[PDB]
């Protein structure tokens, strides 16, 4: 009679504890999925964050291109300016 | 390519305000210059404003002329105060965009 | 013992079925944590990539500013060059008039 | 605080070469140009080099001189070729960094 | 200069068209295989689950058969 | 000159670069989602396959036990 | 991507000491704290150290343990003193850098 | 008669050339004074530029002081929190 | 020679007085250029001092941002700590009620 | 020292909006917290907003309550939507300025 | 802690009061000497310039005396 | 506590620090201006002192020449 | 007679011991129903 | 082989009566005790009665219920007085004659 | 005389019911009280 | 009546517990033995009856034996196959003329 | 008579050479006043 | 020892006349030439006259001025015709008798 | 007879004026033209 | 009349220039010598007269000597203490019966 009225005790233990406990396992699945979906939201944000800073550096690169473009054809203007000075100051060789 | 067209030219006994309207580069403005060509004489520069508000003038016009940008109107100005009869000339506004230099027709301002 | 024999039988598989429902979930978190570490490695690498471009934009502004202060000088030199030297020359060469 | 130093001066019948030993600006090199002061005359520009390597000369030397950078050794070079006794002048180097203009003590080049 | 340079930029265009073919390769292998197997395995999911409900009903009914058979064995033995 | 007809094709170039970037990103995200979902689906399928194996064994064994039980019932009633 | 590594674990009757070998963050060290997971129980905090050196402990160890940084050698130290067999637990280190939380593989400390 | 009707020529040269030339010397005095007064204007501007950035760093230093002040008394709150957990989880020692 | 003798005399000192009015001005520019180089050295030193404080403010913002992302974690941990663990404990310790 | 005084408390069958007005720190705002103390039970936290808009909630209130700063009004809010009869408590708004923690009276909100 | 610390900050106050005495030292030596000598040298400037105008008048008048004396010498010699 | 009466003196401290900075800067600028002006003033004074020396020599010499000239005038008229 | 008299005490005893052996039962299931009430904390 | 059929069931807001019909045992009525079954729970004790009349009651009903024999009518009464709503239970009388136990079909009393 | 036999019938029946009460005491007082305090 | 018991002790088994009574050769009705594990309420262990019917609580059935000896006038308790949970204090009880009587108590401990 | 006749030619010559020696002066100071006009470029 | 006193001065918008009174030399009038002094400038040539009458004129006045003797009245006329405003000069007649030169006090003619 | 003496007075005076013209030619044609072209 | 001169050359001094004439022993009035430094307008140098009056431009006074020899019928020009600026072409002139006559010209150069 004896071993069965007792042995149910070690059987209910799994069925009650794990029924509630495995739900805590299910919450972690949602939590670790929430952490995954939150970082996945950030990754698209940082790619857009990459995109603006990708264009920002390109706009800076064009600003250097335009700035050296001025200098390249503003030192040339000075190159002809000193040719004008030396040609005109060569005129004073005829008199002095 | 940029098209530069001036405004504000005329004749007085007084003071004047020469302005220069451009075709692109809203505040992305590099060197824009203002020249003048006395009759029978070679072209000469007077004022330079750069896209950052830095200005310089030739010794002939300093203390009198003030050059001032205006990004919004796509136009640079060149004030002329205490005008002297010797300042008469044809004034061509200039700009350097993409390296090459682009000019304008000019405005013969006579003061005498 | 009349009805208990079943509850021993029934609740062992009720235990046993949930005995392998735990191993399945354990493997589910051990694969969901690995998928988290793939995302951490990507964002950490993309965090430093953005940082590298941050002082890349800073060095560009250091280039821009010092490439402007040079044009502030060239425009200043042309004032004395194109303004004083040139106009005075042609005013000194007004002797032909 | 770039502290230049010119070198390579002297006397020739041909070919010469000049240096401008910069004391800073390793590759941070904007405009560095060469000035000659003819004996008894005023200073004048000869050649201009830039960080991108844009080299543009004055007509009096164009096609005869070369302004070549050496970004590794903090020195700019003005190669002198096919000279005339008209080139007898004191040659000095210039440098623009942070807007400030820096000269060099200079070297004398006597050619004749 | 600009002639060869921007013909080379159109060559960059053709290179990125090769990258278009790379994207089409991703869709043609990876996405296609992924969703085909996903549909198959979800079909098998539904079939398995229906069979498992039938399986549990079978176990319950035959287990109750054992309970009644044990009760009858016990009674007839007590005789 | 010719820049009119060459920058037009550079414009088309950068249009298709935008197509490259957008379609590649959307395909990559869809592929990651599909691959993770397919791994999970296959894991569930194989857990249920193990369940089916164990439980089919259980049903065959239980039915055999019930057969033997009814045989003992019949012998008892023959006693 | 700080990659910690704990060290100094083992078995005592007294005194022990634990380390958390950080793989980066030389002096850039924000919160680095120590966690023990009692055998069969959940993780718990023991001591916290910060870049300024603010050390604050849990009541169960307060006045018994010391959490001391070593900013030169990229390692944090949890000195263990006057132990009880209640301290038999697996001891692991934590670190926050750029918001991300990094653990360590851990070491087991058995005291009894 | 001769050496005086001529020697005036070498004397007028100084009096005419230097009268105009020394004026160019005077302009440089004004110019080098203008350069001096312009840089002197900048130096006061950069001291004011120093002043704002002097306070800006001090405001940043107080922000770090306040931020670590939170952490110092936000990790303490966690220190008592785990004491509450361990004290309450010591209660389950009485039952299990 | 009748009136020229004076003009020789007069214009020599007119030359000589302006012969030392040039040395005086030469010393005036050589001292006004030195006063310019004192100002250049001060502004150059003060230009680099401002630059040093520029990345001093940049490192501070690097400290601020990373000292915020840590508090974003401590506040996040306290959510599970003070919220889940504590409230559930007192809800599990409601057995006394 | 900061004085923290709440507002918005009351009783409904509905939804609510709890707000907390402070005494200094216009946008120089560090951690400000909102707590609640169920009767006969220890004080507990629900929402944390920090001076940068970063928010977190306890698992009990997430998806329902939203905490929102307002720098201009010198006040932090704590929205309460889909209020459940179990949420009744006394709600004390908190803040950490200069290290030490400062509290408020609370507002007993009943919902049932 | 704050007690000793901010009494030390008031000690910083007293140190900067010593720097106030430093500023007063600058005014007491440098500024005072500078403007005293400036006033003196400008007084001497005015005196020198007035004397130089008188000096030039003296040179002009006595030089004209020489011119007339030379003319008279020449005439009387021609006699 | 006592912070009320201690931060008051720290406030006075920083007030006088502002006084230090302002007065030191204004005195330093005034000193630089005064020193440069005094150097220029002394340079002018010494140039004019050299002028006075040379020209007093010139006047004494010229008057002596005029004396000798009139002596020759008198001897000529005695001839 | 005499032996019947001995019967009376035993009956008077047996009914008496039942009175205070059932009296324990009233106090007995009072604690069994107080213990089973503790199963509310489990169910 | 006595057969007991319970009685007296019903519903109240009150004070109900219960009877336990007996198949035999006129005046030889040994222990007749009354048991109620809490729904979803175990069976309970209420009171006992004996041949001589010593009736005791369980502590939860003591001073309220009265259990009295009816020897002629062969039925043991369980009076319900000062009722509480906790008494809703299925009521079952019990017997002991010749040492064997004889229960009944049980009735119900709803007190709510 | 005859009434004696009934006294044993009072002894027998009343002593057999004390057996049942003791047996029900085994389940209640010792067993289910001690057993169910543990659970 | 004075009920005095014996047989207690701490032992490494089987054991015998007697409860000496004061009167009533065969005349007392139910005698019982109660044990109190320290920290626990006292509970019943064995029951004996005048005729010899016996019972035990299921926690000790098949192990503890309740017996009588009318000549020596003492209810015995053979207490065999002791388990470590059988550390308790064993006090004999009784019902004479209704009034329940107890004993000083003896303790048996095992380990 | 004869010798007086020789006088006439010399007088007729001397007045004649004066005519074309003053004729050079008109062309002479024409260039001297054209040269002194160049002093406008100096004064 | 002939003494010459100039004449004919005045002012015009025209055509003026000039005379040079002579102290002696009736009919022996050798070269009588007329010189004008440009103000602030050197003296000038205008015309000559002779005893026989050959009168030539300087290129700048040729075809406009006429210089005619008056032998009886002993005076040489310098007629001014087709005048220009450049003729404003101090006018002085000159003589040569016995080889010696005899100027005069000079007069002025303003043409403006 | 007597008129002869006056012819030399015409020769003498007219030849002395040619001296003065030549002297004034030295200053004008050679000297001041050449000298003042240089200045 | 034909005026032909001589004496020109390039020399390291003093020099003599003659201008041979065609007629008129003592009968020609003013004879003069003109020089033209190349690139410059021709200018007067010396003057001789029928009676013997002479003059020179102040640029050559005390150096150049103009002389006659009525027997040989040729006007001389002693040209002594030459200076490097005296490089020019020296052409004799004349006034006979009013009409000015010139010569082919001779050049003297010095260095």
């Amino acid at each position: 009679h004896a071993g069965v009225d007792t042995a149910r005790a070690t059987a209910i233990e799994r069925a009650d504890q794990l029924a509630k406990s495995a739900v805590a396992q299910e919450k972690a699945l949602k939590r670790a999925e929430e952490r995954a979906q939150q970082l996945r939201a950030r990754l698209d944000a940082m790619q857009e964050a990459q995109d603006q800073v990708r264009r920002d550096s390109a706009t800076h690169e064009a600003k250097i291109a335009e700035l050296q473009a001025t200098i390249e054809r503003l030192t040339s203007e000075a190159a002809l300016a000193e040719g004008a000075l030396e040609a005109a100051r060569r005129d004073r060789s005829r008199l002095q | 390519e940029v098209q530069l067209q001036e405004s504000g030219g005329g004749l007085v006994y007084d003071s004047l305000r020469l302005s220069c309207a451009s075709s692109r580069s809203i505040d992305g403005i590099n060197i824009m210059r203002w020249y003048r060509q006395a009759p029978g004489k070679q072209r000469g520069m007077v004022a330079v404003v750069t896209g950052w508000g830095s200005t310089n003038y030739v010794d002939s016009v300093k203390g009198r002329f003030i050059i001032s940008r205006d990004s919004a109107k796509d136009t640079v100005y060149l004030q002329m105060n205490n005008l002297k009869p010797e300042d008469t000339a044809v004034y061509s506004c200039n700009a350097i965009y993409r390296g090459s230099e682009y000019w304008g027709q000019g405005t013969q301002v006579t003061v005498s």
